[PDB]
């Protein structure tokens, strides 16, 4: 089964997809192939939730019906600071503008 | 065992015949054509006697009250119309149906009509008024005969749904629902004389005899052809005990009703033999063609 | 193996190659490419659509919708006719 | 032209709607004349009684949007060899981007206030170039 993600820190968002059964440590890889840093430097979130190397994505709450392509998921993504983990940021995208009169 | 033999061929519709009835005192042939018209002839003899008019677009079947005196028609124009036979008026129109009426009995009292439709639905209407007394949820596709039993308690109905259906008359609620693991469209039923069993015609080429109280089947009739038209089927009892049907191969078949064996078939007319009528007392069948042919023939036998 | 898509909000969107190719603009266009008039709301929303298409093109797996939301509508009318996509 | 053939040959056919949108099934008559059917909710499914050599095709029943049965624009009920009956399979084709822009507009604006847009003028041509069943059927034919 596939599930339809956004890795998302600061203003960078990667779109992927992975299988339900891969784990958290393979989705870091997918991160480090891109975004240089080794997994060791990776926090994964959903949410506000930590999200353990060994689990599988299904098992963090990423399944085929809650991961769509029309509708992917939020992984959070957090990178080492010095001596410490930068904090959580995920920068919203722009906001619609009101809608015209004819709607 | 029966030998009937061509007597008269009756000349004068201008379109398919749908359907050839005997009047029940013997005396009179009713047809319906896709012409819109009814034409009355003698029985015995064939004679022309009058023409009845006023449908507007075909008429798939007509039926006589118990009296000989009236005529209902069910007609592709969404109505049926009651008429006054020696006077030829229509002394009622019933509309109500959404779509093609394809079929149509009285009951023995003869002050209710039955009428299946293209519509899905089964109508029981009030003779006197014209007024529309049910309509049934009958089916889930085109009803293509509906018939009344013996003292007029049973409505049975069949559907291109695979669906045999007995109606309780006075309740309008659904008795029975004939069904077997197959299921074609059903294209014709009629109760037995007695009531107690029922005559339904599938479109692949088979007559079934189904034993109503059981509720299973008791016999078939097969070698003929139907896969397309729903041909009109019924028992004859003048004489030997036999099964009469059209046939897309342009002949009348007759089986033997106890063995189910082909006793006879008619050879003469020139188009799919889409009615046959069976005379109350005279070893007479009546049969009737489609638009190559646009006759009714007359048959006579000595058993 | 994939290629940078910038919203005009600064916003860097990175999607496979072969998903940007989706769009036959992205093709002559194309590694990065920045969208001088296309914001993030309605860039991010092209990448779905991406996704989508890619996922569900000459598949008989049940097609679902792809939504689109009132408010974004005009605009992403105009970045898909600007993308001819 | 496209049009059913008077076969007389009966055929059950389950309109199977595997799609999100209410479905209008459409006849071809034997004059190639398009005739509307009985609405299929989403997600449902109809056996239906039709013929061999009839054509069908099938839109979304409130704005006309062009749907796929078992993968192409046309069905017409074949052979039936086993007395089963036959699966026409309805469902969503994959819109461009643009296309579904269009149909998302369409849904939200009157066509009076078409023009009341802060859009390209050219787009509004598109708009305005809505799916019709006879549009297709001269496009079908001269394939």
């Amino acid at each position: 089964m596939d599930v339809f993600l956004m890795i998302r820190r600061h203003k960078t968002t990667i779109f992927t997809d992975a299988k339900e059964s891969s784990t958290v440590f393979e989705l870091k890889r997918i991160v480090e192939g891109i975004l240089k840093r080794p997994p060791d430097e990776q926090r994964l979130y959903k949410d506000d939730q930590l999200l353990d190397d060994g689990k599988t994505l299904g098992e963090c709450g990423f399944t085929s019906q809650t991961a769509r392509p029309q509708a992917p998921a939020t992984v959070g993504l957090a990178f080492r600071a010095d001596d410490t983990f930068e904090a959580l940021c995920i920068e919203p995208f722009s906001s619609p503008p009101e809608l015209p009169d004819v709607m | 065992k029966p030998n009937y033999a061509l007597k008269f061929t009756l000349a004068g519709h201008t379109k398919a015949v749908s359907s050839v009835k005997f009047s029940p005192n013997g005396e009179w042939l009713a047809s319906s054509s896709a012409d819109k018209l009814i034409k009355i002839w003698g029985a015995y003899d064939g004679k022309f006697e009058k023409t009845i008019s006023g449908h507007k677009l075909g008429i798939s079947d007509v039926a006589w009250s118990s009296d000989s005196n009236l005529l209902v028609s069910a007609s592709d124009d969404k109505t049926l119309k009651i008429w006054d036979v020696s006077s030829g008026k229509c002394l009622k129109t019933l509309k109500g149906h959404s779509n093609y009426v394809f079929c149509c009995n009285f009951n023995p009292q003869s002050n209710l009509i039955v009428s299946g439709s293209f519509d899905e639905s089964v109508r029981i209407w009030d003779v006197k008024t014209g007024k529309c007394l049910k309509t049934l949820p009958a089916h889930s596709d085109p009803v293509s005969a509906v018939h009344f039993n013996r003292d007029g308690s049973l409505i049975v109905s069949s559907s291109y749904d695979g669906l045999c259906r007995i109606w309780d008359t006075a309740s309008g609620q659904c008795l029975k629902t004939l069904i077997d693991d197959d299921n074609p469209p059903v294209s014709f039923v009629k109760f037995s004389p007695n009531g107690k069993y029922i005559l339904a015609a599938t479109l692949d080429n088979t007559l079934k005899l189904w034993d109503y109280s059981k509720g299973k089947c008791l016999k078939t009739y097969t070698g003929h052809k139907n896969e397309k038209y729903c041909i009109f089927a019924n028992f004859s009892v003048t004489g030997g005990k036999w099964i009469v049907s059209g046939s897309e191969d342009n002949l009348v078949y007759i089986w033997n009703l106890q063995t189910k064996e082909i006793v006879q078939k008619l050879q003469g007319h020139t188009d799919v033999v889409i009615s046959t009528a069976c005379h109350p007392t005279e070893n007479i069948i009546a049969s009737a063609a489609l638009e190559n042919d646009k006759t009714i023939k007359l048959w006579k036998s000595d058993c | 193996m994939y290629v940078k898509l910038i919203s005009s909000d600064g916003h860097e969107f990175i999607v496979k190659r072969e998903h940007a190719l989706t769009s036959g603009t992205i093709k002559a266009m194309l590694n990065e490419v920045n969208f001088r008039e296309i914001p993030s709301h309605v860039l991010s929303k092209v990448c779905m659509y991406f996704t989508y298409k890619v996922r569900y093109t000459n598949s008989s797996t049940e097609i679902p919708e792809f939504p689109i939301a009132p408010e974004i509508a005009l605009e992403l009318l105009m970045a898909a006719n600007f993308l001819d996509c | 032209v496209l049009r059913s053939v008077n076969s007389r040959e009966p055929s059950q056919v389950i309109f199977c709607n595997r799609s999100p949108r209410v479905v209008l099934p459409v006849w071809l008559n034997f004059d190639g004349e398009p005739q509307p059917y009985p609405t299929l909710p989403p997600g449902t499914g109809r056996r239906i009684h039709s013929y061999r050599g009839h054509l069908w095709l099938f839109r979304d029943a409130g704005t006309h949007d062009g749907l796929l049965v078992n993968q192409t624009e046309l069905f017409v009920p074949s052979l039936n060899v086993d007395g089963q009956p036959i699966f026409a399979n309805i469902t969503l084709p994959v819109y461009t981007l643009k296309e579904r822009c269009l149909q998302v507009v369409r849904s939200l604006v009157k066509p009076e206030n078409y023009r009341r847009l802060d859009i390209v003028r050219s787009l509004y041509e598109d708009l305005e170039d809505h799916p019709n069943v006879q549009k297709d059927l001269e496009r079908l034919t001269q394939e």
